[PDB]
């Protein structure tokens, strides 16, 4: 069990932004943390790529 | 060509007209390049045209 005051613990937060060279890009929010949302396509093995990150 | 007037042979020296060349190509590539991490580009990139694109 944890007991802590307000000022104990920090949490920051940066949500990255998507690039000029990518396709797709949005937000999200996940509990109040705004997300980045990025897609890629692999020609390579024929498929898309996404990808959250924060 | 000259010869001798009245000259007792009477062949001449038949001239050449040649043509030439050089050619010219197109054999370069000039490039500039940048690779930014995602954090260099979130983070570190305030303007990306002043900062980027301009050098």
């Amino acid at each position: 069990a944890y007991l802590w005051h307000r000022t104990a613990f920090i949490l920051a937060y940066r949500t990255p932004v998507v690039p000029e060279g990518a396709k797709a890009g949005a937000s999200f929010s996940a509990n109040g943390v705004a997300l980045r949302w990025l897609a890629d396509y692999d020609y390579s093995q024929l498929g898309d790529r996404t990808l959250l990150d924060v | 060509n000259r010869r001798d007037l009245r000259d007792p042979d009477r062949t001449v020296i038949a001239s050449e007209l040649v043509e030439h060349s050089f050619g010219v190509t197109l054999d370069k590539h000039v490039y500039a390049a940048l690779k930014f991490t995602d954090e260099q580009r979130t983070l570190d990139i305030r303007d990306y045209t002043k900062q980027v694109l301009m050098p």
